RNA sequence: UGCUAAGUGGAAAAGGAUGUGCAGUCGCGAAGACAACCAGGAGGUUGGCUUAGAAGCAGCCACCCUUGAAAGAGUGCGUAA
């Protein structure tokens, strides 16, 4: 079973899908139709997949919300995060949006209610130099 | 050649202006040929439409050189708002090469290329030394003395040979070839050169081999000079070296060919021939060493983006991606080459790659 | 404070001097010498085991209860004679007291927490003068560091003190100064 | 564990027994965070699955009238308390104990009195 | 490498080589030291190789203080000659050390790479030494 | 350097009391 | 292997014994076996 | 009355080192300490930057939150990644 991040609007790359499974005995040609046209609602945002595969050389796949780093670097508009965290801080983020990422990202979290999902990705956030109002 | 020095190339976006041309302002019928040569190239980029701002960025550049002596070509790369490549060349290129694209065009710099690697020169005589090292556009130079004053050994010796200046000078003569050899091996530690000359003579020259460690004794060539109180002069240097420096330029091309031919024979799949699965690789980032054939007026079409390449655009459809534009093979492959910090081989027609290009890879 | 004093039994020097000091020293004894406001000088014998032991747990104020020929004295340790190399207690100077007489003491300051992550804490004054009641000395004051960032100073005169204890020291002077984080382009220029 | 925590682990544990109207042992050497983490979601509803030392809850059992139980403590530990109701429970470690097969009950109680693991399984076809 | 910028005389007497220290034996400005535990010289180019070896080993954080200066300089006379016809001139510095007097300090935030760098320090000495603190 | 070592270290005697004549 | 006056463990696999009469580290590894000498 | 296993006694340095004897501090421990065997060692997430590539494990900065019995922005080996 393994794990890979392709962006929506991208089918049959070279560089990120064809060397990742194509040692495991899938069916590389198959599996990108049937990606993009499951992954064509974001197509703008990169979003996960887990490849289940079965002993049949045959592929199962259930996708996966965009990361948070990700999800959170264009509710702030800056497009890369801090290089030194803690000492310079690319931009502002308020306890209001961070909600949505919580939802988003509600069926891929291990927490419980809203408020403890609220400070995991508030955890990220810091590691980025992001501040949370 | 690395990647390292035209990695700022890359950045730099806008028409390019490439000229490779003959500088050598040597005799009184030589000067000509270079308004000459300016007066075409002008030409030509008026017949090309080219913009004001690279022509007034060219004529300060071409015009405002000290003359190199002799026979020495000159290369100049631009982009209109700056100036980036501006060089001599070891030999003139058999045709004035002018052209006006987005990709540079840097083949012919690949092996004309008056740029050697840094390298120590050293004068001996057993009284002391002088070094000089070589790190490119910076000469350094450095005397070592000698504290061993008498190195004469004089015929007499004394009253029926009591007292014999034998052993008194053997050492003195000892003690300036340790000194000399300190003072190289901490050059060589410092700056790393890849080849050490020494001119001296038979006697002073093979026992300070002798005493250098085997760090340096293995990167040393030995010369036949004058001498050190007549002193040499930079052309007399550069001619004596030149000689050592081709077989050693010579030397990386048969390794580069063996290693080659052993990655084909064995069929592990370190490397490529052919645009077919070049282009791929490259595509990849993969691609460690690129070897620069006969590639003449073979297309390629580049994708969306300045580096992503491909043979044909029947082939590029798998990608999804649209063709873009068309560009020519040895104008954009040494470009994506360069883009991967991948380095530069030019083939001296004893390679013989499939479709004049080849890849040595990194794995599979 | 509330401190209880500690018990323990010194004997009268029979002999003083160089050589009967060392013979004191070489058994397991320390010399020591009581003297105070009493006007009455007093050469003394301490274990050294048991000497030390209070001292390991009490700090270098102790509050001693000596049991001289079988009486009680209540008694302070002024200043240790220690051996550079050693480390032993080769003398000890015990100061006489009563309960409810401020003495003047100069206690020990321990700085705790974590500040800023690119700061660096420096402590300057190593203990403060204090003022205090024999049985109330406190065995050490700490001070705080806790969110300081960049160039701050905590100055002596910020430093808690437990009720019924005075200042000696002035507010003047610097106890810990946190600063910036050196950089390595700094560690090559000091020093040279 | 430092002597003070192990006493302090104790006084938590012993509340929850006796909050709690009934409580399920069982060992769950084999299951892996993610099969366990699908327990506490799917009994999270009504039961708790916290586990601890043997020894250390060994004295929490002396609070309550569980003097029976010791037995069911030696090797690997885990203990239900069911704050709401008992077929909840009975039938939810039924169904994912059987998926698993590494899930194996040791005993339970009720009204004072354990209940084997033949007899505290049928509770749920009450 | 440390130079003072002037002394009144320039050719002394060797220092003498006698006694423990006086005074300066305790740690002041930093967290952990380095206390020597015999007689030496120590000169001016040890200094340097101790303070380097220090600086490595913590890359980036902490400060370092040197509590000794190469004052009293000793004279070597030319090679190769006979005795007598004055005296030499001043080669190299050094700085006279009796036991319990304390070289280096450090103030680094943990424990094991403060500990670990002054060892490395104390391997580039010409005496033996040992790693103090400010605790009693 | 042996015979100059041996000499000198022969003054640790019993019956030289740590010296000798000519070290 | 490996003989210097001063032998110490390498790595964290690595083991300090004595044999006959000399310190000896012997390790998986073979390239830190060495010995005192 | 004890110590030495080296023929130390009957030569020598920086330094290396589970040789052994004596005395003194501090931690952990029947609430089970150390060694050994059995099972977990997770989710956000491939933390952010740099890099052709950098996913715990060239390099720089930070070093959070959650489910939990515990699980480090990761102690090593390993892969181009």
């Amino acid at each position: 079973l393994i794990k890979l991040q392709i962006q929506a609007g991208q089918a049959n790359p070279a560089p990120p899908v064809g060397p990742a499974l194509g040692q495991h005995g899938v069916n590389i040609m198959e599996f990108c139709k049937a990606y993009n046209a499951a992954t064509e609602s974001q197509r703008g945002n990169v979003i996960p997949v887990e490849i289940t595969v079965y002993e049949d050389r045959s592929f199962t796949f259930a996708l996966k919300t965009p990361p948070a780093a990700k999800l959170l670097l264009k509710a702030a508009g800056v497009q890369k995060g801090s290089g030194e965290p803690h000492k310079t801080k690319v931009a502002k983020v308020t306890w209001d949006q961070v909600r949505e990422i919580a939802e988003t990202k509600k069926a891929d979290l291990n927490a419980n209610d809203i408020d403890a999902a609220a400070k995991i990705i508030a955890g990220t956030a810091r590691s980025m130099g992001i501040t949370v109002e | 050649m690395r990647s390292e020095r035209l990695r700022w190339l890359v950045a730099a976006e806008g028409p390019f202006a490439s000229v490779y041309f003959d500088d050598s302002h040597d005799t009184l019928d030589a000067v000509e040929r270079r308004e000459a040569t300016w007066r075409d190239v002008r030409k030509h980029l008026e017949s090309r439409d080219a913009k004001q701002e690279l022509i007034d960025s060219l004529e300060e550049a071409v015009r405002d050189s000290r003359p190199a002596v002799g026979q020495r070509g000159r290369a100049l790369i631009a982009t209109g708002e700056q100036v980036l490549v501006n060089e001599h060349l070891i030999g003139p290129p058999p045709a004035t090469v002018i052209r006006l694209s987005d990709y540079p065009y840097v083949v012919p710099l690949i092996d004309l290329e008056m740029r050697r690697p840094t390298y120590v020169f050293a004068a001996v005589d057993h009284t002391g030394a002088d070094v000089k090292l070589y790190q490119g556009a910076t000469i350094s130079s450095t005397k070592i003395d000698g504290v061993g004053y008498p190195v004469h050994k004089p015929v007499t010796a004394g009253w029926n040979g009591y007292g014999d200046f034998q052993h008194t000078t053997e050492e003195a003569i000892r003690m300036n070839c340790r000194a000399v050899a300190d003072h190289l091996t901490r050059l060589v530690d410092a700056a790393d050169p890849e080849v050490v000359f020494v001119s001296g003579e038979v006697r002073s020259r093979t026992d300070l081999l002798s005493t250098l460690p085997q760090r340096v004794a293995v990167r040393v060539s030995q010369l036949h000079a004058g001498p050190r109180k007549s002193a040499l002069d930079e052309e007399e240097i550069w001619d004596l070296t030149s000689a050592e420096f081709t077989r050693r330029r010579y030397a990386e091309i048969t390794n580069v060919a063996q290693q080659f031919e052993a990655e084909i024979g064995r069929g592990s799949g370190l490397a490529a021939q052919g645009l077919a699965e070049v282009c791929a690789a490259l595509r990849d980032g993969d691609v460690d060493t690129l070897i620069v054939g006969e590639l003449g007026e073979a297309t390629v079409v580049t994708g969306k983006a300045r580096t992503t390449v491909a043979r044909d655009a029947d082939m590029l459809s798998e990608l999804g991606e649209p063709v873009d534009r068309v560009a020519r093979a040895d104008e954009a492959l040494p470009f994506a080459a360069i883009a991967v910090g991948a380095a530069l081989v030019r083939d001296d027609n004893r390679i013989a790659p499939l479709d004049g290009v080849g890849a040595l890879l990194r794995y599979a | 404070t509330a401190n209880i004093p500690n018990k323990l039994t010194a004997n009268v020097r029979t002999r003083t001097g160089k050589g009967a000091s060392r013979q004191a020293r070489r058994d397991g004894k320390v010399p020591a010498v009581l003297y105070g406001h009493g006007t009455d000088p007093q050469h003394l014998e301490l274990n050294a085991r048991d000497f030390a032991a209070v001292l390991r747990s009490h700090g270098t104020n102790a509050i001693l209860t000596l049991d001289i020929e079988g009486t009680e004295q209540l008694a302070l340790t002024k200043a240790l004679d220690v051996h550079p190399i050693r480390r032993n207690i080769q003398h000890a100077d015990l100061l006489v007291v009563q309960r409810g007489e401020k003495v003047t003491v100069e206690v020990t300051v321990l700085v705790e927490g974590d500040a800023t992550p690119g700061t660096l804490v420096t402590q300057d004054a190593n203990t403060i003068e204090i003022e205090a009641e024999a049985l109330s000395i406190p065995e050490q004051l700490t001070v705080s560091v806790e969110g300081v960032e960049a160039g701050t100073q905590i100055t002596a005169g910020q430093i808690s003190l437990p009720e019924g204890v005075n200042l000696i020291s002035d507010p003047e002077l610097l106890v810990v100064n946190v600063v910036e984080a050196p950089s390595a382009e700094a560690l090559e220029e000091e020093g040279a | 564990m430092a002597k003070a925590d192990k006493a302090t682990a104790v006084a938590d544990i012993a509340e929850q027994f006796k909050a709690s109207t009934a409580t399920v042992v069982t060992e769950y050497r084999g299951l892996t965070v993610a099969n366990l983490a699908e327990l506490r979601r799917a009994l999270g509803d009504s039961a708790t699955y916290t586990v601890a030392k043997n020894t250390l809850v060994k004295r929490a059992a002396s609070e309550a009238g569980i003097e029976g139980l010791d037995e069911l403590f030696a090797g690997p530990t885990a203990i239900a308390f069911v704050k709401g109701e008992a077929v909840d429970a009975a039938k939810a470690i039924k169904k994912f104990a059987k998926d698993n097969k590494a899930l194996v009950i040791k005993g339970g109680y009720m009204d004072g009195k354990a209940l084997s693991v033949a007899d505290v399984e049928k509770i749920a076809d009450l | 490498m440390l130079i003072p910028r002037k002394v009144k005389h320039r050719k002394q007497h060797h220092p003498e080589q006698r006694g423990i220290a006086s005074g300066g034996t305790s740690v002041s400005f930093g967290d952990y030291g380095i206390q020597a535990l015999e007689h030496a010289y120590i000169t001016n180019r040890q200094i340097e190789s101790a303070r380097i070896a220090i600086n490595r080993h913590i890359k980036r954080g902490g400060k370092v203080w040197i509590n000794i200066f190469p004052d009293r300089p000793l004279t070597k006379k030319p090679a190769e000659t006979r005795m007598g016809s004055g005296k030499g001139s001043p080669e190299w510095w050094v700085a006279n050390v009796k036991p319990g007097r304390v070289l280096f300090e450090l103030s680094y935030p943990d424990e094991k790479t403060a500990r670990d760098a002054l060892t490395r320090a104390i391997h580039k000495l010409p005496i033996k030494a040992r790693i103090v603190t400010r605790e009693e | 350097a042996k015979r100059g070592r041996k000499k000198r270290d022969r003054k640790h005697s019993k019956a030289n009391h740590g010296k000798r004549p000519n070290a | 292997m490996k003989v210097n006056p001063s032998v110490k463990p390498i790595c964290d696999k690595c083991r300090v014994i004595r044999r006959h009469g000399r310190v000896m580290v012997i390790c998986s590894d073979p390239r830190h076996k060495q010995r005192q000498g």
